[PDB]
């Protein structure tokens, strides 16, 4: 079983406040509300703060994470994480019997998470609660 | 659960024939596949409260019909025919998979890659797409009402026109989308669609309704018995505007 299938909680990271950032004198950029034009090439993968106006709010679309394929012959659930659907079964029962069963995607066995697109322009993807 | 109700309703039909002892054809009744159409549930969640954990769940929807699309044929039983010995076959489609035969079933033929698929001799099914709009009574102030796709099958097609208030209480399924029309890749987003099971307007007809409460009907008749009904309803319709009786 994949670890993402059992994780039912959405971990978040709250930035530091203006009171705790004054005593810490070691790169206090994550606590300052930066703009969109100030985002250079060195801020990739960093926890920054973007201040603006949210425009074009999309709907709540369920996004899958782990797709489980239920076979018809052996009946095994092949989990695949999403960061191409699997058609051939990778179980040992379908390889020893020389009978490659068709993998059927089970919607009930797949975990789906929330996904919403927002524009501040800069695209903002909201996931979770 | 619906698949179980379709089988329990078949055994109950046979028990009613033996208990009545009628001279009817038992083979014509057992071969008919009966379907159950549940509706009017308690989970009346809107289009905005569609949580991702409600995959394949019957949720009642109370919206309005926007447009109407023509009937699209859906293949159910494929038809194959050989090109040498002319051997007609009938292979059913299971879970949207058309298992084509590799070799011919005839002993005199037995030629690989010799079966031709004839789409004109296949049993198609009715499929209609109905665009449902959200009810403005439930949409909060400052937001735009969205839409959703509905799938109508069986003989329930051609029953919902534009500008009609219906009640769709069907399952909430989802189908994946492809990133390219020539490749077999799939995107991360899944197209959500509600499979229509029963159509209750707000074919067949409603036999009765069970709105409001019978306890409120006693209070309704209490005000109707009073002689000051024309003056009490005139003041409650606008208590912020003086005069204008």
């Amino acid at each position: 079983f994949p670890p993402n299938l059992t994780r039912r909680y959405f971990l978040y990271f709250k930035p530091l406040s203006q009171n705790c950032a004054r005593r810490y004198r070691k790169k206090a950029i994550s606590s300052k509300p930066l703009s969109v034009r100030q985002i250079k090439g060195d801020f990739l993968g960093q926890l920054i703060t973007v201040r603006g106006i949210i425009t074009r709010v999309s709907d709540v679309k369920p996004a899958v994470e782990v797709i489980a394929y239920t076979c018809d012959q052996c009946g095994y659930e092949v989990f695949q994480e999403v960061n191409t659907p699997l058609s051939e079964c990778t179980s040992e029962e379908c390889s020893q019997n020389q009978t490659k069963g068709q993998l059927f995607m089970s919607t009930r066995a797949s975990k789906f998470s929330a996904f919403q697109e927002c524009k501040i322009s800069l695209n903002i993807h909201v996931n979770g609660t | 659960v619906i698949s179980i109700m379709d089988q329990t309703i078949k055994d109950c039909m046979v028990s009613l024939i033996v208990d009545n002892n009628l001279d009817y054809d038992l083979d014509e009744i057992e071969t008919k596949f009966y379907k159950v159409r549940p509706y009017n549930v308690g989970s009346c969640k809107g289009m905005r409260e569609l949580n991702p954990n409600d995959i394949d769940k019957l949720i009642n929807l109370k919206g309005l019909v926007l447009r109407s699309t023509p009937v699209i044929p859906d293949m159910k039983v494929a038809f194959f025919k050989c090109n040498v010995c002319d051997h007609t076959m009938a292979v059913e489609i299971d879970r949207g998979v058309i298992q084509e035969p590799a070799r011919c079933e005839r002993i005199d033929c037995n030629e690989p890659n010799s079966m031709s698929l004839i789409h004109n001799r296949c049993s198609f099914a009715d499929k209609q797409v109905i665009k449902l709009q959200e009810t403005p009574d439930f949409v909060p102030d400052g937001q735009t009402p969205h839409s959703i796709s509905l799938c109508v099958y069986d003989e329930l097609v051609d029953s919902c026109r534009a500008g009609d208030r219906i009640e769709v209480t069907g399952t909430f399924r989802s189908i994946p989308i492809r990133a390219n029309s020539r490749q077999r890749v799939l995107k991360s987003l899944y197209k959500t669609y509600v499979d229509v099971v029963h159509v209750k307007k707000v074919h067949n007809e409603v036999e009765e309704v069970r709105q409001i409460t019978d306890q409120d009907l006693a209070k309704i008749r209490e005000v109707a018995a009073r002689e000051d009904l024309y003056s009490l309803l005139a003041r409650s319709i606008a208590p912020s505007i003086y005069e204008l009786e």
